[PDB]
């Protein structure tokens, strides 16, 4: 089921590299049931990358 | 756009928060997404002193603005491994970041102590306040009471450049990615502006003599209204000879002075 | 006599102190104990008669040419006009 | 109140019967919408006479259905003519770049007046909405096409497009069912919106409201009426081939023409009254 | 118009001066010298035809 | 839409949502009036965090009821004007001592009339109900106040102890419940009084009836948003203290405005449609 | 509040209240009229006393409700009030016959109004009526009846039978229930009949209809008045014979008169609140 919609977000649209594990990584972890969701506006592959850009930011930001 | 952005239902923005329609939503005239805090009155006439009095003084015409295409540029330098993974030599570093980031970070920040990703990672911070990309906004304003008395009807034009910066010269490297964007009395120039568009390059290279600064080469068709500008020719034909002295800043604020009957009641009191 | 009416009896000497006094040619000049009386109370009614008779007299466009000439042009004769309609 | 079909099995006619009771409170208030109730009609379970006639009941019920359950505007139709009023309460002492022209939609606005009729009101809506848009936007100045023979669109003012979205899909399913009625799109803003827009787009929201029922009511007459007399020719065309008494009772019902109102009503209570006699020539099971 | 910016500099027609352009190359002395040719833009101080 | 919640068991969470379910139909519709349900959200029993967010999620679905429910007086409002027109034919008829006076009371309980803002909605209530109970002292030559700036209090006249500590047990338990009223089983009429006294009295009766309801709805509705500053500003005191992923993200949240109970809608909804985000931030159990 | 009957099973005390609380919507809202609650009562198998008494209790009880419903006819009254005033404006214009015998029905026509009391109202509208029902008639020339003692039987003029018919039903059916009236569906004007008498017949009905609803009230409560004192007049009698506490105590609960209906509501809330102690008086079973 949802981990082939997972597995299309990780690869089809955000051409993440084989290196980078989906399990490894728990900031793409919470963000990809939230990518899923917006099944629209996948047709700008650009957009989404600066968005998990900007949430790995939110996640280690002390300030 | 062709309308007012007045409406409050247009206006909105969120930070530190995932907004992939926000994103999307960038290259659009529509909802600009502004910023929640506004210029509170007495600093924005600090930024009317500085950008309309100072730079134009301190510069003589020689700046221009200019807007980045954020969205393929941010994605160009981050998003590699060495930014997407991220704990909570000096050359193998470099390959890290990438080489169009090396030219930036490299000798411009870095101390002796903090290696390239140390000093580099913290701009990667800023990354969550990104906001839209450059565009100019129109600013229909009628004048006050005192002044629109004389011709009720006239409108005041502006072409103010939300989300852009002030620009000295050209960027070396990030010239894949700069819009050069001439739209104000100052803040026109032709040397800067044709190193980053072969548009205008061919341009001056075909008329040499709107390369001058003083009055400018003549500007986009939607930013040529001479007559409804607030600050109109002899503005920059004091800003482009006159020396970058305090007191030439200053004349800039006594050439601002209105001509409104209440200004000239409340001027000629003082005797000046 | 208008004023005399509906309106509490100090605020009459008030009035009265002043509407006696005439500064007509620059000379002043004061009524004789001017008194309210039943000769002035036929003519209140009258008054009033006409006066009301001519508010159901005036065309919807008559009542209105103030309102149009305001909104459309503006000079000293108007503001005091402008202050009289009380509000609107 | 009473109605009866020739062949179709007791259980088929327990939901046909029920379709009456349950038909304003669902969605999709049309008979086609609903295709399923055709094929409960009895199409090649029963003979071709059974069928044109089954769906003579069937239509002639609905349209029973529809009747009782008149959809009565003009309780919200004495509140257009207070939101309109109050739309003017508000042109008057707004200010305007040029007043002289906006006076003429003022006056276009005070015009407006409900007939006890129904067909114009449809008219009389757009006669208002579109002079009172053209006013809201002078409020906050937007750019008016002045190319003759153009009519700006009625759509509302500085709504935010996903308000805009669930109001209108509040409207489109006004216009799937008359009767059922949610005003319950009352999102707002205090802030955000002018002294006249805030009114202008209430006003504009109910005329919708007003027109998309009339509308939907006229398209449903519309189609019964034309699919009733068609039944009937197809039905007396088919009944000529038989000699047989209970057939010819038949014709003899169905020269009447079903145009009117009142003339399908009363087809039906006479097609209803002498059933006893004439179902034994649509030959059933 | 931002992105449109250099779409205008791509035709290679010269642009007319505005008026008051034209007026502020006199000097203060020959402002009002016949051979100004604008001399009948300043009709009244505080507004500019 | 539908809420979430930290610490709570589900059978806590449907408590919640049953308390909302019922709310206009639940006497005492304030949530400050019910300590039970607060304690309800497990203080003292979990985390500081999970606390101030579960209180937080319980007062905006408890404003947004609010706002869901929001209580019409459309109908109320017609009838007191209804109401109002009675008093001025049964005076007319009257005999007064000096009859201008009361005609100047007649004529400001004639000109009576609804501004479309809430906020004018209740002095009209209270200009008409002085000049009602003035009128209706003339009509008995009872005493009137008479010092400047004093005004008659509005208060039923000719009606037993027993009878206006009955009628005012009702008009306050419309202060703590507006939504729903229940008409008294007493009736204002009496045969002693005269036709204008009873017709006063039952005109006092709505405008204390709208009174009521005015005064208390507001005030709940400032109150909610004091209560959501509140916890906001200690909220983010809590998320700073531990960073993290989540932690960092509602602070990030939180950052917007809280006026306007339409922000409160807005950080509601993308509170939950980001709640499965940031859940984990909050210690549980 | 909690009416008592002695030997009355709750099976029939919930019938009776039941009767009570539904009563506006009831037709024929008459006690008598229902013969079937007088005999729940018990009377022929209870003993007198108690027959009497329970009797009394439903007269008491039914009485308040009519104090309760109370109609009250304002919402129509003032569009009488504004029909009476057309009335004029139409009959002035109209070329008449006789230019000053009708100045008497007009100057009649313009001295309506409606007293302090409400019980005047019903002659003001008769009053009005013979001044408008006989003028119509000079409107078309018709030759009305000018005997000695017989005024003019009011009735509507130029006008179909069918509607005659309809609309006498209609207020026949307001007569019997005089609370819950039905709005109809009827257009009374026509544009057939002359500008002026469609005025006249929407003035004559609502005319009508205040006339039948003040006099059915008036009808039925001074019938209630006489019940209720004929039934103490009888079970004070049957309260002498016994010398017991109890039985002494009845009769001077009963010393009060039941005039006035406020004392026959007065009687009643002291007659139940006191029930236990004398309840030992009649005998059950």
């Amino acid at each position: 089921k949802r981990d082939e919609k997972h597995r299309h977000v990780v690869n089809v649209v955000l051409e993440l590299p084989t290196e980078i594990s989906e399990a490894t990584h728990p900031v793409l972890a919470t963000m990809l049931s939230k990518y899923t969701r917006m099944s629209s506006l996948f047709n700008d592959k650009c957009a989404f990358k600066l968005d998990l850009l900007r949430m790995v930011a939110v996640s280690r930001t002390r300030r | 756009d062709r309308q007012p952005l007045n409406p409050a239902n247009i206006e909105a923005r969120h930070h530190g928060v995932s907004d992939v329609p926000r994103l999307g939503a960038m290259d659009a005239d529509e909802p600009l997404f502004v910023d929640d805090y506004r210029a509170t009155d007495d600093e924005w006439t600090l930024q009317k002193v500085f950008y309309l009095c100072l730079m134009p003084a301190m510069t003589n015409n020689r700046a221009c603005g200019l807007g980045l295409n954020l969205k393929t540029l941010l994605v160009d330098l981050f998003y590699r491994p060495a930014f997407l993974l991220m704990p909570a030599s000096i050359a193998a570093q470099r390959q890290a970041v990438g080489e169009m980031l090396t030219e930036l970070v490299e000798d411009v920040a870095t101390d002796a102590h903090t290696p390239l990703l140390q000093a580099c990672r913290e701009l990667f911070l800023a990354v969550q306040f990104v906001g839209e990309h450059v565009k100019v906004l129109e600013v229909r304003a009628p004048l006050d009471h005192a002044q629109r008395q004389g011709l009720p009807d006239f409108i005041s034009r502006q072409h103010v450049l939300y989300n852009g910066c002030c620009v000295v010269t050209a960027p070396k490297t990030l010239i894949e990615y700069s819009l050069p964007v001439p739209f104000h009395r100052f803040y026109s120039n032709p040397t800067i502006c044709a190193a980053l568009s072969d548009d205008i390059k061919r341009y001056v290279t075909e008329f040499p003599h709107y390369h001058r600064h003083d009055g400018g080469f003549p500007l986009p068709t939607a930013f040529a209204h001479e007559y409804h500008n607030w600050l109109r020719s002899p503005f920059s034909r004091y800003s482009a000879t006159c020396p970058n002295v305090l007191h030439s800043v200053m004349t800039l604020a006594a050439m601002l002075y209105k001509i409104s009957p209440v200004s000239l009641v409340l001027q000629t009191k003082a005797h000046i | 006599g208008l004023f005399s009416l509906d309106r509490s009896y100090e605020e009459v000497k008030a009035a009265v102190q002043q509407l006696q006094t005439i500064t007509f040619r620059d000379a002043t000049f004061t009524i004789p104990d001017p008194v309210i009386d039943q000769h002035l109370l036929i003519d209140m009614k009258t008054a009033c008669l006409s006066m009301s008779m001519v508010a159901n007299l005036a065309s919807e466009l008559t009542m209105t040419y103030v309102r149009k000439l305001a909104l459309e042009d503006s000079s000293m004769l108007l503001v005091k006009c402008q202050e009289l309609l009380m509000r609107l | 109140m009473s109605l009866q079909f020739i062949g179709l099995q007791r259980r088929d006619v327990v939901a046909l019967v029920n379709f009456l009771r349950h038909l304003t409170q669902k969605p999709d208030v049309d008979l086609e919408a609903h295709p399923k109730i055709l094929k409960k009609c009895g199409e090649k379970r029963l003979h071709r006479r059974t069928v044109l006639f089954n769906e003579l009941m069937l239509w002639l019920g609905y349209y029973r259905e529809l009747r009782f359950h008149n959809p009565d505007l003009s309780s919200v139709l004495e509140e257009f003519e207070v939101r309109c009023v109050a739309v003017a309460r508000r042109g008057y002492t707004y200010p305007f770049g040029d007043r002289g022209k906006a006076r003429d939609h003022l006056a276009v606005l005070d015009r407006t007046e409900f007939d006890t009729d129904v067909r114009h009101d449809a008219e009389i809506v757009e006669r208002a909405l579109v002079s009172a848009v053209i006013l809201a936007k002078m409020s906050v100045r937007e750019t008016l096409v002045t190319a003759i023979g153009q009519t700006e669109p009625i759509a509302f003012v500085h709504l935010k497009d996903t308000e805009v979205q669930r109001i209108e899909e509040n409207l489109e399913g006004v216009r799937r069912n008359m009767f059922c009625v949610k005003p319950l799109d009352l999102n707002l803003d205090r802030h955000a919106n002018t002294a006249l827009v805030n009114a202008v787009n209430k006003l504009v929201y109910t005329g919708r409201l007003i027109m998309n029922v009339r509308r939907s009511w006229e398209e449903l007459e519309r189609k019964c009426l034309a699919r009733i007399q068609e039944r009937c020719k197809l039905l007396v065309k088919e009944l000529r081939m038989c000699l047989s008494f209970d057939s010819n009772y038949c014709r003899n019902i169905l020269k009447h023409a079903v145009e009117n109102g009142d003339s399908a009503d009363t087809l039906l209570e006479l097609l209803i009254e002498d059933f006893d006699i004439y179902v034994d020539s649509f030959p059933q099971s | 118009a931002a992105r449109r910016i250099p779409h205008f500099y791509r035709v290679r027609r010269e642009v007319p001066r505005t008026v008051n352009e034209m007026k502020q190359d006199f000097v203060v002395t020959d402002f009002y010298k016949v051979g100004n040719i604008t001399l009948y833009t300043e009709l009244h101080p505080f507004f500019d035809f």
